RNA sequence: ACCUCGGAGCAGAACCCAACCUCCGAGCAGUACAUGCUAAGACUUCACCAGUCAAAGCGAACCUCAAUUGAUCCA
């Protein structure tokens, strides 16, 4: 009987597996893309500046991604109700 | 302690001053011809050509054939460029070429490379198969007539035997069509023989098909002095090599003691050496045609050990040496425990005295 | 700095394999060859035992 | 007083175990070393700490052959594209001439 | 007894195509560090002239066995440009033609990555495949 | 003898005529051997047990083929190669 | 081998001077 | 002051060789999760314990580094 049963569980988490291969790699590809998309992110803003390093245009960056940041999560926070 | 070289070294003709004026390897390909174009000479330190089996090849090998048909080179080479000239005026060619679409005629370079180079290719496909190492003792020549033999089986198709080529015995189970060019004055033999097969004698060889005087292209008029007799390969031993000869005499020569009786079933009489039957007639034929190939087993050869030849049929294997354990030793020590199992003969139980 | 972590598998149950892993990441989920089964099938980080 | 530290390692018992002439069997190991001295030839091959290991039952010869590297081994492309226009490189090489023919065809039945 | 039964119970074929036919020849394994490898029975080998192209199929021990090059008449005349990329196409249909009547069908080709990834080498090896020639050589049977 | 064994079927007969011809004698005996044991019962057993699974499995000609590509691929690439050698309009026999 | 006739076959950086 | 491991010199061309001799380092790190399973022949830090390479085979796509480490019992 125990024997029954642990092959039938076997049976069942091998037919429940593809569907999970496929949505673990889909959920792979999705970060994958938000990291990139993060790294394009951090990219586009700190173009504009002056001088030298990022000992000031980098922080100025930083501080614009925040409230970028602050600005999705309250665009969220709208959309919600 | 030290010893100086026997000849030159090898980087030592370049001069080390002067460096930045040398001219380097771009490239890697660059390098690469270097190196292989290096490696084909003969060096005095000890290299891989000589260890690995090239059989000590310098030596000059006899040829025994027919001389190359002069031609005037001149002549050649000038229509040759009037030749491509004439094809470089078509713009269509051009159009062709820049919009990587122009094929070949296939047929007509195969019947060209078989009218001016092919004869130097089907000779050293001859020699890299072993033909004149095994037909003539070394003794090479090279094929100076083109050659035609195709096989019979069906209704429509053909099965021809090109240098080198696989054909099974099924598809030879009757007498082929050979055909080539000839003159009306020359006589021709016809020699089919295969250079594996023999089961009695491991350097011999077995006729299957000699036919003499063969008065120019008519191929059927010839005197049957050996009928012919379909491939015979046996089961486990691998592929088999037949090979036709084309040999052109000057004068009619005959002969009876090399004729076999009308039906020939008996394999002790089939054992031909072409060694042998070209030494009797060295002066008298001169090897002009050649043709050759690959016979591996199928369900008509024993067919042919049953109702031709009258014998059982026998079968080989493909046996491996015995693998190799050291000495067996009283206390193995840190070796697993299925070292006992190496040295065992038979894995079942055993009770000695019980 | 890295923590090895115990995955187990989700067909053929019962097996499991240690593997390491970066302590500020997130949980794993690893595509590995389940000889029970005898093919290559999902595993779920489970009960990290260690701090290395 | 003894400021220097650490140097107590001992030897590792690399080189050549087999030499020019040494019959060898299948898998027996022919030199180890790190930062390749002998190169593999025919029928030896290598392992991960660089080991010469024979491939076939035969006899070990030592040649000297040139040295062409592999396209995407960089360094030594780079190295290679650094000679002046006549000079090739000549390692040492280790080779297992084979004894044995991988087999024979016996008579079985004759049926 | 029957005299044609003399049968000689070791069988020597002195075929030097035989053993590597039944797959059972040993290919030269090693030298694992340079380039190009030399485990095959059969290779592909193209020479690329600034004039002509060539293209060879050798044998491991060195000896050529057939080729198919633009210094002969026979090609020469039938195209034009011999350097450019339909020649080496035409080389590769003359060659795969030639040695599939050579009973040769298995060789190996192994190029640099910037001949490889060249629309000559790919079009040379699409033709000898559409030709029937295939590459990568079977298994050895007991490696 | 084969041809004469009256106590298998005439098509399964057949059918293990022609795919077991390489076990066939001249005199149409079909030869098994066996060298697994030391034991002679054990020989004549497995003998025994090939005989009846070559009965039952012949009959079964639904049987599927599973492909194998290590030794008969090869096979495969040479046959078709010669047939790529067949274009004349005109042979006989 | 450095008693060989052969020392220093495969000598390569007098050749390099970078 | 030191107690374990690795590289160079002493120890110049198979192996090995000490010093409270001279100099560097180490108690990690990084990427795949087949870093799956079995199996000829060998090397071996001068013993033992430990450590290292690995043909072929079943399956499946078509590993970097030098040391980077800890036996028994017991939990
Ligand atoms: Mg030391
Ligand atoms: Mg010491
Ligand atoms: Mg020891
Ligand atoms: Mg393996």
């Amino acid at each position: 009987q125990k024997r029954r049963e642990r092959e039938q569980h076997i049976a069942e988490c091998m037919a429940k597996m593809p569907q999970m291969i496929v949505n673990w790699q889909q959920q792979q590809r999705e970060n994958w893309e938000k990291a990139q998309a993060d790294k394009e992110r951090r990219a586009r803003l700190q173009a504009e500046a002056q001088e030298l390093l990022g000992y000031q245009v980098d922080p100025r960056s930083a501080r614009f991604q925040e409230l970028l940041q602050d600005l999705e999560k309250k665009e969220r926070k709208r959309l919600k109700e | 302690r030290r010893t100086p070289p026997l000849g030159p070294m090898p980087n030592s003709d370049i001069d080390l001053s002067n460096l930045e004026r040398l001219e380097k390897y771009r490239s890697f390909d660059r390098y690469r011809r270097r190196a292989e174009q290096e490696a084909q000479a003969p060096h005095w330190w000890r290299t891989y050509r000589e260890y690995f089996g090239e059989k000590t090849d310098p030596k000059e090998k006899i040829d025994i054939g027919l001389p190359p048909p002069k031609v005037s080179r001149t002549q050649q080479l000038l229509e040759r460029k009037q030749a491509i000239q004439e094809l470089r005026a078509n713009v269509e060619e051009e159009r062709a070429a820049r919009l990587r679409t122009a094929s070949v005629p296939l047929d007509a370079v195969r019947a060209e490379w078989e009218r001016t180079c092919g004869p130097y290719h089907k000779q050293r496909l001859a020699e890299y198969y072993g033909l004149y190492r095994d037909l003539f003792h070394g003794a090479t020549f090279v094929p100076r007539v083109p050659l035609h033999v195709a096989y019979a089986v069906g209704e429509d198709d053909l099965m021809p035997v090109y240098c080198g080529n696989e054909v099974t015995p099924t598809e030879a189970a009757q007498a082929p069509e050979v055909t080539y060019e000839a003159e009306e004055g020359s006589l021709w033999t016809l020699l089919l023989t295969s250079l594996d097969g023999h089961l009695l004698e491991p350097d011999a060889e077995y006729l299957h098909w000699l036919l003499t005087n063969i008065p120019g292209n008519r191929v059927a008029e010839g005197q049957v002095t050996c009928p012919y007799l379909p491939p015979f390969p046996a089961r486990g031993s691998g592929i088999h090599r037949l090979a036709f000869l084309l040999f052109k005499q000057d004068q009619p020569i005959d002969f009876s003691e090399d004729a076999r009786p009308s039906p020939c079933y008996q394999l002790a009489q089939r054992t031909f050496r072409t060694f042998d039957f070209y030494k009797k007639h060295q002066e008298t034929m001169t090897p002009a045609g050649l043709s050759f190939f690959q016979c591996r087993w199928d369900d008509s050869v024993t067919y042919i050990f049953h109702q031709l030849l009258d014998m059982r049929e026998p079968v080989f294997e493909f046996v491996r040496p015995p693998p190799y354990h050291p000495k067996q030793k009283r206390f193995p020590h840190r070796q697993p425990l299925r070292y006992l199992d190496r040295y065992r003969d038979s894995h079942e139980p055993t009770y000695g005295i019980y | 700095k890295n923590i090895l972590v115990r995955m187990v598998s989700e067909a053929g149950t019962g097996f499991c394999f240690n593997t390491k892993r970066n302590r500020l990441r997130e949980k794993l989920t690893l595509l590995h060859y389940d000889p029970v089964v005898k093919q290559r099938v999902l595993f779920v980080e489970k009960k990290k035992i260690r701090s290395l | 007083s003894s400021k220097n530290l650490g140097g107590k390692s001992s030897g590792r018992r690399q080189g050549i175990k087999k030499m020019e002439g040494h019959y060898v069997h299948a898998g027996n190991i022919i030199a180890t070393q790190r930062h390749f001295r002998w190169h593999p030839g025919a029928h030896v091959g290598v392992g991960k700490n660089k080991c010469l290991y024979a491939l076939e039952e035969g006899i070990v010869r030592y040649t000297k052959e040139v040295y062409v590297p592999h396209p995407r081994n960089t360094e030594a492309v780079d190295l290679i594209t650094r000679l002046p226009k006549g000079a090739v490189l000549y390692k040492t090489f280790v080779h297992v001439v084979p004894a044995k023919p991988e087999g024979t065809f016996k008579l079985v039945a004759m049926l | 007894p029957v005299e044609n039964e003399a049968v000689a119970p070791e069988f020597t074929n002195r075929n030097p195509r035989n053993l590597e036919l039944l797959s059972v020849a040993r290919k030269e394994r090693g030298w694992r560090t340079v380039f190009p490898s030399r485990e095959f029975w059969h290779r592909l080998r193209v020479i690329r002239t600034q004039h002509h192209v060539e293209a060879l199929v050798e044998h491991q021990n060195g000896k050529v066995v057939v080729s198919a090059s633009t210094r002969e008449w026979a090609i020469k005349k039938h195209l034009y440009s011999t350097r450019n990329v339909v020649a080496c196409e035409s080389i590769g249909r003359v060659l795969a033609q030639r040695c599939l009547e050579a009973g040769i069908n298995f060789m190996v080709y192994q190029p640099t990555p910037w001949e490889a990834a060249s629309d000559s080498m790919k079009r040379l090896q699409s033709a000898m495949t559409e030709g029937g020639v295939v590459l990568r050589e079977p298994q050895r049977i007991y490696e | 003898h084969l041809a004469t064994a009256e106590w298998i079927a005439e098509p399964v007969r057949q059918k293990i005529a022609i795919t077991h011809k390489n076990k066939i004698n001249r005199l149409g005996e079909l030869i098994l051997t066996s060298e697994s044991s030391r034991y002679q019962f054990r020989n004549l057993a497995d003998c025994l047990q090939k005989i009846r699974d070559m009965i039952t499995e012949a009959s079964q000609t639904p049987k599927e083929p599973t492909k194998e590509d290590v030794k008969l691929h090869r096979i495969r690439i040479e046959n078709m190669n010669r047939e790529r050698l067949r274009q004349k309009r005109i042979h006989s026999a | 081998y450095k008693t060989k006739p052969t020392h220093g076959i495969g000598k390569y950086k007098h050749l390099i001077k970078a």
